[PDB]
C-alpha cells in the first residue's frame, strides 16, 4: 500500500495540476535501470498495452443468467446426478431456456454455480493425460467470508470534457490487510468425500501439493466483489493428505484464516491489450461466497 | 490590481509585543504565500519571515527566529506577525510582498499544485505599501531649541547661512517653521539622527545674503507633536 | 549570513551600457539556478529586475540581460535610463529553503558636474554659551551624488567623538545637502583657538574652519 | 460582444500559434475573480461537458 502523486490535466490544454491518490505493489514496478528507486514506479499495464476506465456506474457482479434457444433448435439437459461429462443418459428434459445461471469470473474453483447433489463427482477430459483439468463437483457448499475490513474512500475529480477519474481516496484509521475466512469441519467433510471419491485406480495414494509459481491469474483463486478483483488465497488445502485414514483427518477443526489479497486492473481471457480500471466501492468490503466446484492438475513431474 | 495594506506599524515600546498585520484586495488570498521583509535607514533589505498559503510550512530568519512568530487568517485574509522581546534592531520599514504566480512553464504548458494550488520558490510579483516600525525606549520629549548664528558661507559676497537647531527630542517629526511659515524658501530640515541618550537632534538650515541679518527680521517656530511643544527662537549675530 | 556582496554606489552616464556583479556561496549560488536581482529607488516601492537569469521578467524592456557563473551573478544593462536610479539588490536560494539579498548597488547618472560642497559651519549661539553645551552644526550643500564623508578635527587636534552625521538629502537643484553636528562644551569650545569640519565628497574635497568670535 | 485570441495547435505537434475570433457573454463565464481587470473566462459546457 503507497500513496501516490502524478500531474494531471484539466478540460484546457496547458492546464496541469499535481493530484495523489493510493495504489498497490501489484499496479506498478520499480524503475530498477537507474541507480536506485528514488521514488520512481511505473504502472505495467501502461508500458504494456493502452488504458480506460470499466465505467465505474457499471459494478461487475454476477446476475441470473439464462440461455434461450432459436427456432427449430431446442437445449437438452440430463438430469442424472452421477452422470459424468460424457456417455450416454437417460433421465433428459427439454427445454428453450436454460436454467438460472451465475456466470462468475473465478480460477481454480466454482462461485455460487448449480450444485451436484446425491455423490460427489470428478471428470477431466482425458484424465490419463496429467496435463488436462481435474473439474470437481461438490456435494455441498461452505460460507466463505472473504473480507477487507477497511472502507474504501472516493475522489471524483474531473480531467477531461465530462471525463471524471474515481480515485481511491485517504483511509480512515487504522488501516489493516484483507484476509478471508472460511469453516473447518464442513470443510473437511466435503474433503472425506472428495478422497473417498478419488479413488480411480488405487486404494490409498493422494496428496496435494500447491502450484508450483506462474501467472497470478491461474497461480491463485481470483474473482469479482463489488467490482474489485478479489484474489483470496489458496493455501490452507494443499496442506491435506487424507492418503491413509480418512478419520484421522476428519479431526483438526480449525477456523481456516488466510490472507485474501486484491487487484484493480484485468486482461480477461489472457488477451493481452487494452486493460481498464477499477473504481472503490466506499464502504467496508464484504465478500460472501458459496461453493460448488474445483479444478486441479495432475502431478507428471513425479513417479 | 493585487492592492496590499499595512497595520500596526508605528512609534512602539521595547519589551512587549507588537501585532504587524497585512491585508490585501483585488484577488484571492485563499492560496496565495507571502513574504515579510525590513529594511532600516540608511540600510538595504533583510529577509524577515515567509508563510505559505494553507498553514502547512513557514520560514523564519535565524536572526529573528525564535523572537518573532508569524500567522495567517484565511477567512480575513490577512497576515499576521507577533514580536516578542521588542528591540531598538527592530527599528525598520517593513513590506508586505506576494509570490511569483502560481504555476510553472514547460513547453508553454503551466502546471500547477495539488487542489489547483498556486505555488513557487521565486521573486514577488508585488510589494505592500510598507510601514514604518520605531522601537525606541526613551520616553516622548519635548525639544530644546536655539539659533544658528550667520555662518558666513563665503569670504567675499557677503552670503551667510542662518539655522534653528532642534536637539534633545524625541520621537520623530518635527516641524521648523521660520515666522510660522512665512519664510517658506531655502529652508531644508535634515532628517534626524538619534543621538546617544536616545533623543534626536536637527538644524533646520537655509542660506541667504549676508546683509539680511539684523534688517530682515527672523523668529524661527519650531514644534514637536508627539511632545505637543511649540516654541519661538530668533536667529542673529553672535555675541561670542 | 553572508549577503550577496556587491559594491554600494555605482555610476553612468545615460544611454553608456553597464554591468552591474554581484557575489554569492556555495549555499545559495551554487547551490540553486534562481538567482534574482531587484531594484528600489529612494520614494519608490521595490520592483524585480531579474528572474530565472538568462529569461527576463515581467514588462521590463528588452536590454537587461541577466547571467551567472559559478557562485556570482551578473547582470548587463544597455540604454542606460534616468529613471532607473536608485539601490539594486541581488538575491539567491540558500540550500535551507531561506532567501539571502545583496548589500546594495546604487545607480547614479553621470552627466550631472559633481559641484564642489558649499560646507560652511555654525559655531554655539550666544544662546548657548551659558547654558553649558556646545554645539558646532557643519552644514554641507549643493554637493552631488548624495556621498559624503564627514570628519570633524580641533584646532590642531582629530575630534571623533560628539561627532552626529545626518545622512544627505536631495536638494531642491538636484544636488544633496546635509548637517552633522559636534557636541562639545562652553569650556572646551572656547579654551580650542578653532575648529574645523573636514569632507570628503567625490573626489574633490572641501572643509570649513570656525573660529570663537567675540562681538556685541 | 468581445473578441479574444488564445492558442490553437498547429499540424506540427511542436508548434502552436495564437489565433483570435469573436465571442459573446452567453457561452462563456468570468474566472479567476480578480473581479474587474480584464478577467479571462471559460466555456460553459467545457467544465461539465464535451
Ligand atoms: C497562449 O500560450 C502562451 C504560451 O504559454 C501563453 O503565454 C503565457 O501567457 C501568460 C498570460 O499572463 C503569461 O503570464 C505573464 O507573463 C508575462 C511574461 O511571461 C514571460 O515568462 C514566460 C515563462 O518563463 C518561464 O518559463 C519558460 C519556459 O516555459 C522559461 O524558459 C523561462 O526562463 C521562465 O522559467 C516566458 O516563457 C515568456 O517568454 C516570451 O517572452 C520573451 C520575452 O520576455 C520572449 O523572448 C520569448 O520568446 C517568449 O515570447 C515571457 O517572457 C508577464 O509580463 C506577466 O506578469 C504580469 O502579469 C501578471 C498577471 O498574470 C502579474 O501578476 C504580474 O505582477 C505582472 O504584472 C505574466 O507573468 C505567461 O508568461 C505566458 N507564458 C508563455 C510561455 O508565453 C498565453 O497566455 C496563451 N494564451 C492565453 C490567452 O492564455
Ligand atoms: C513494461 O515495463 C518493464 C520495462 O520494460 C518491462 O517489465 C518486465 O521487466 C523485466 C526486467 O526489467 C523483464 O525481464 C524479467 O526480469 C525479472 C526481474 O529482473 C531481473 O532480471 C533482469 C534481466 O532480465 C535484470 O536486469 C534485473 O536486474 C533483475 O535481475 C526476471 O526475474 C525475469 O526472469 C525470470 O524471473 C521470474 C521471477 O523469478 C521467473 O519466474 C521467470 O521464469 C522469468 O523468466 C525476466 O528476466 C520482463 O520481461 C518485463 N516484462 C515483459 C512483459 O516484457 C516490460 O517489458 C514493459 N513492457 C513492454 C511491453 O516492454
Ligand atoms: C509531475 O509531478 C511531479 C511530482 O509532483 C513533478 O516533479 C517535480 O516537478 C517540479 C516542477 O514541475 C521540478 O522542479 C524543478 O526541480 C529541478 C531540480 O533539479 C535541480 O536540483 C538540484 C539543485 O539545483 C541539482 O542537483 C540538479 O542538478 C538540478 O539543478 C530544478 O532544476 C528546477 O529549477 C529550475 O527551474 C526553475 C523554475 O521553477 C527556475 O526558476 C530555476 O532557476 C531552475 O533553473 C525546478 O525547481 C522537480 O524537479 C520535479 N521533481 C523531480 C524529482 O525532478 C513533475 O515536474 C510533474 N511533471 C509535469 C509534466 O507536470
Ligand atoms: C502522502 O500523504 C502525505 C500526507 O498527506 C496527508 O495524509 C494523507 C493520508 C491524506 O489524508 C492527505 O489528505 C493528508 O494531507 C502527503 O504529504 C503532505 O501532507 C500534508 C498534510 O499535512 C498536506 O498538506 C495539506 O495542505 C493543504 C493545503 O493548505 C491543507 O488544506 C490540508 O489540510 C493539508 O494539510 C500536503 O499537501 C502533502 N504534500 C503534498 C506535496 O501535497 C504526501 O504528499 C502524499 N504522497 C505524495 C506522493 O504526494
Ligand atoms: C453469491 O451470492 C451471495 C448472495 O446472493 C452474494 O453475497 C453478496 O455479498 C455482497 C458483499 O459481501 C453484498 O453486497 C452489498 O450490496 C449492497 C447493494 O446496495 C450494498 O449496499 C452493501 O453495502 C453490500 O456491498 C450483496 O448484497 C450480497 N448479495 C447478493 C449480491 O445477492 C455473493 O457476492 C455471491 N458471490 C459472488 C462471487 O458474487
Ligand atoms: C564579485 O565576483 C567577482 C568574480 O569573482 C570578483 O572579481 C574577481 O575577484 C578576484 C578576487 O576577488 C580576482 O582575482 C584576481 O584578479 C587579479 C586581477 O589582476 C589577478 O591578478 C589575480 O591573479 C586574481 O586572479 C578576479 O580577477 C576578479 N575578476 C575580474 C574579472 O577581474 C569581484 O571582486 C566580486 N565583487 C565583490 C564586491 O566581492
Ligand atoms: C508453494 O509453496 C512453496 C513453499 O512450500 C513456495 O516456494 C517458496 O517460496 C519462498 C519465498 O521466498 C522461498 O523462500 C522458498 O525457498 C520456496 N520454496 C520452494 C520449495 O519453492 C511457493 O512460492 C508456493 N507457491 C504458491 C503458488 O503458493
Ligand atoms: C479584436 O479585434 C480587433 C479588430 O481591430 C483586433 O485588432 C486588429 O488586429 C489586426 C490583426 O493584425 C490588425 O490588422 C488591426 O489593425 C487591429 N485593429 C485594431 C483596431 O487594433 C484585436 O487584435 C482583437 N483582439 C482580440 C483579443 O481578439
Ligand atoms: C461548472 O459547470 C456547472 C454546470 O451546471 C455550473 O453550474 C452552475 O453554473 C451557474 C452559472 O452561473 C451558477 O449560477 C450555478 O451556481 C452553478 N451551479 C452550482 C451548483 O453552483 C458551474 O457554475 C460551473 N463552474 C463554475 C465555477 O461556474
Ligand atoms: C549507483 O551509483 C554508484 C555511485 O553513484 C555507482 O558506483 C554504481 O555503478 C551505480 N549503480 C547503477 C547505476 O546500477
Ligand atoms: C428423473 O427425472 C424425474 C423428473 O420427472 C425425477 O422425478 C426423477 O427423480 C429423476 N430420476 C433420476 C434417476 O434422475
Ligand atoms: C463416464 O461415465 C460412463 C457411463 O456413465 C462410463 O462408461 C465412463 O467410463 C465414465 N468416464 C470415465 C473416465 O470413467
Ligand atoms: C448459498 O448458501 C446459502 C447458505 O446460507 C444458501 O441459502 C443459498 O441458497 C446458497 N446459494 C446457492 C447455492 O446459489
Ligand atoms: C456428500 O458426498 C457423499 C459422497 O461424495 C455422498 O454420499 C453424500 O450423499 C453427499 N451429501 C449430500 C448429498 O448431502
Ligand atoms: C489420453 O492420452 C493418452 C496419451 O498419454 C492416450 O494414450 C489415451 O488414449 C488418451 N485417452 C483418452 C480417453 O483420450
Ligand atoms: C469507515 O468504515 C466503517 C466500518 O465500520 C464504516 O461504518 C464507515 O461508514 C466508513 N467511513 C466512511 C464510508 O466514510
Ligand atoms: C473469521 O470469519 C469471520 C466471519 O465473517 C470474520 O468476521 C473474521 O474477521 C474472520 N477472521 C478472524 C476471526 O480472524
Ligand atoms: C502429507 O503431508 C505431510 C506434511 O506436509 C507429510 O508428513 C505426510 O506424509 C503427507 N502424506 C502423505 C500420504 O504423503
Ligand atoms: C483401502 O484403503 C483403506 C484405508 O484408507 C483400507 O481400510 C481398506 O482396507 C483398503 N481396501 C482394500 C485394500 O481393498
Ligand atoms: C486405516 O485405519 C484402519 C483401522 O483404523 C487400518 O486397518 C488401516 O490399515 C489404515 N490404513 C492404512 C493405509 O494403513
Ligand atoms: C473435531 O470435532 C470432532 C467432533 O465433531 C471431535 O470429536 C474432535 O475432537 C474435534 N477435534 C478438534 C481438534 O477440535
Ligand atoms: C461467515 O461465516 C458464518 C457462517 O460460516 C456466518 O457469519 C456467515 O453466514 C458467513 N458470511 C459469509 C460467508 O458471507
Ligand atoms: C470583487 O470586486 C470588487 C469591486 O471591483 C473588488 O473591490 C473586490 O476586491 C473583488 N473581490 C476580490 C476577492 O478581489
Amino acid at each position: 500500500i503507497k500513496n501516490c502523486s502524478f500531474n494531471m490535466t484539466t478540460e484546457l490544454r496547458d492546464k496541469n495540476r499535481k493530484v495523489y491518490s493510493l495504489f498497490y505493489k501489484l499496479d506498478v514496478v520499480q524503475i530498477n535501470n537507474g541507480n536506485n528507486s528514488s521514488n520512481l514506479y511505473r504502472l505495467i499495464n501502461c508500458n504494456t498495452s493502452a488504458l480506460t476506465q470499466a465505467c465505474p456506474k457499471v459494478t461487475f457482479e454476477p446476475i441470473p443468467i439464462r440461455y434461450c434457444a432459436p427456432a427449430g433448435y431446442a437445449i437438452l439437459k440430463c438430469n442424472d446426478k452421477e452422470f459424468n461429462g460424457t456417455g450416454l443418459c437417460k433421465n433428459v428434459s427439454t427445454v428453450q431456456c436454460t436454467h438460472g445461471i451465475r456466470p462468475v469470473v473465478s480460477t481454480q474453483l466454482l462461485l455460487n454455480g448449480s450444485l451436484a447433489e446425491g455423490k460427489v463427482m470428478i471428470r477431466s477430459e482425458n484424465i490419463t493425460n496429467n496435463v488436462k483439468n481435474i473439474i470437481v463437483q461438490l456435494n455441498e457448499t461452505v460460507t466463505i467470508n472473504c473480507t477487507r475490513p477497511n472502507n474504501n474512500t472516493r475522489k471524483s475529480v474531473r480531467i477531461g470534457p465530462g471525463q471524471t477519474f474515481y480515485a481511491t481516496g485517504d483511509i480512515i484509521g487504522d488501516i489493516r490487510q484483507a484476509h478471508c475466512n472460511v469453516s473447518g469441519s464442513q470443510w473437511n467433510r466435503a474433503l472425506h468425500q472428495v478422497v473417498g471419491q478419488l479413488r480411480e485406480y488405487w486404494n490409498t495414494t493422494i496428496i496435494f501439493k500447491n502450484s508450483s509459481g506462474g501467472d497470478l491469474e491461474i497461480t491463485t483463486h481470483s474473482f469479482n466483489c463489488g467490482g474489485e478483483f478479489f484474489y483470496c488465497n489458496t493455501s490452507g488445502l494443499f496442506n491435506s493428505n487424507w492418503t491413509h485414514n480418512d478419520t484421522a483427518s476428519m479431526k483438526p477443526n480449525d477456523t481456516i484464516t488466510l490472507p485474501c489479497r486484491i487487484k484493480q486492473i484485468i486482461n480477461m481471457w489472457q488477451r493481452v491489450g487494452q486493460a481498464i480500471y477499477a473504481p472503490p466501492i466506499q464502504g467496508v468490503i464484504r465478500c460472501e461466497s458459496n461453493i460448488t466446484g474445483l479444478i486441479l492438475t495432475r502431478d507428471g513431474g513425479g513417479n | 490590481q493585487e492592492q496590499l495594506v499595512e497595520s500596526g506599524g508605528g512609534v512602539v515600546q521595547p519589551g512587549g509585543s507588537l501585532r504587524l498585520s497585512c491585508l490585501a484586495s483585488g484577488f484571492t488570498f485563499h492560496k496565495y504565500g507571502m513574504h515579510w521583509v525590513r529594511q532600516a535607514p540608511g540600510k538595504g533589505l533583510e529577509w524577515v519571515a515567509l508563510i505559505s498559503d494553507d498553514g502547512m510550512r513557514k520560514y523564519h530568519s535565524d536572526s529573528m527566529w525564535g523572537r518573532v512568530t508569524i500567522s495567517r487568517d484565511n477567512s480575513k485574509n490577512t497576515l499576521y506577525l507577533q514580536f516578542s522581546s521588542l528591540k531598538v534592531e527592530d527599528t525598520a520599514m517593513f513590506f508586505c510582498a506576494r509570490e511569483a504566480g502560481g504555476p510553472i512553464w514547460h513547453d508553454d504548458v503551466k502546471y500547477y499544485d495539488f487542489n489547483d494550488g498556486y505555488y513557487n520558490y521565486h521573486y514577488m510579483d508585488v510589494w505592500g505599501k510598507g510601514t514604518t516600525v520605531t522601537v525606541s525606549s526613551a520616553s516622548t520629549k519635548g525639544p530644546s531649541v536655539f539659533p544658528l548664528a550667520p555662518s558666513s558661507k563665503s569670504t567675499s559676497g557677503g552670503t551667510a547661512a542662518l539655522g534653528c537647531l532642534v536637539k534633545d527630542y524625541f520621537p520623530e517629526p518635527v516641524t521648523v517653521s521660520w515666522n510660522s511659515g512665512a519664510l517658506t524658501s531655502g529652508v531644508h530640515t535634515f532628517p534626524a539622527v538619534l543621538q546617544s541618550s536616545g533623543l534626536y537632534s536637527l538644524s533646520s538650515v537655509v542660506t541667504v545674503p549676508s546683509s539680511s541679518l539684523g534688517t530682515q527680521t527672523y523668529i524661527c517656530n519650531v514644534n514637536h507633536k508627539p511632545s505637543n511643544t511649540k516654541v519661538d527662537k530668533r536667529v542673529e549675530p553672535k555675541s561670542c | 549570513q553572508s549577503a550577496l556582496t556587491q559594491p554600494a554606489s555605482v555610476s553612468g552616464s545615460p544611454g553608456q551600457t553597464i554591468t552591474i556583479s554581484c557575489n554569492g556561496t556555495s549555499s545559495d549560488v551554487g547551490g540553486f539556478d534562481s538567482v534574482s536581482w531587484y531594484q528600489q529607488s529612494p520614494g519608490k516601492a521595490p520592483k524585480v529586475m531579474v528572474f530565472d537569469v538568462s529569461h527576463r521578467p515581467s514588462g521590463i524592456s528588452n536590454r537587461f540581460s541577466g547571467s551567472k557563473s559559478g557562485n556570482t551573478a551578473s547582470l548587463t544593462i544597455s540604454g542606460l535610463h534616468i529613471e532607473d536610479e536608485g539601490d539594486y539588490f541581488c538575491s539567491s536560494l540558500t540550500d535551507r529553503s531561506h532567501r539571502i539579498f545583496g548589500g546594495g548597488t546604487k545607480v547614479t547618472v553621470l552627466g550631472q558636474p559633481k559641484a564642489a560642497p558649499s560646507v560652511t559651519l555654525f559655531p554655539p549661539s550666544s544662546e548657548e554659551l551659558q547654558a553649558n553645551k556646545a554645539t558646532l552644526v557643519c552644514l554641507i550643500s549643493d554637493f552631488y551624488p548624495g556621498a559624503v564623508t564627514v570628519a570633524w578635527k580641533a584646532d590642531s587636534s582629530p575630534v571623533k567623538a560628539g561627532v552626529e552625521t545626518t545622512t544627505p538629502s536631495k536638494q531642491s537643484n538636484n544636488k544633496y545637502a546635509a548637517s552633522s553636528y559636534l557636541s562639545l562644551t562652553p569650556e572646551q569650545w572656547k579654551s580650542h583657538k578653532s575648529y574645523s569640519c573636514q569632507v570628503t565628497h567625490e573626489g574633490s574635497t572641501v572643509e570649513k574652519t570656525v573660529a570663537p568670535t567675540e562681538c556685541s
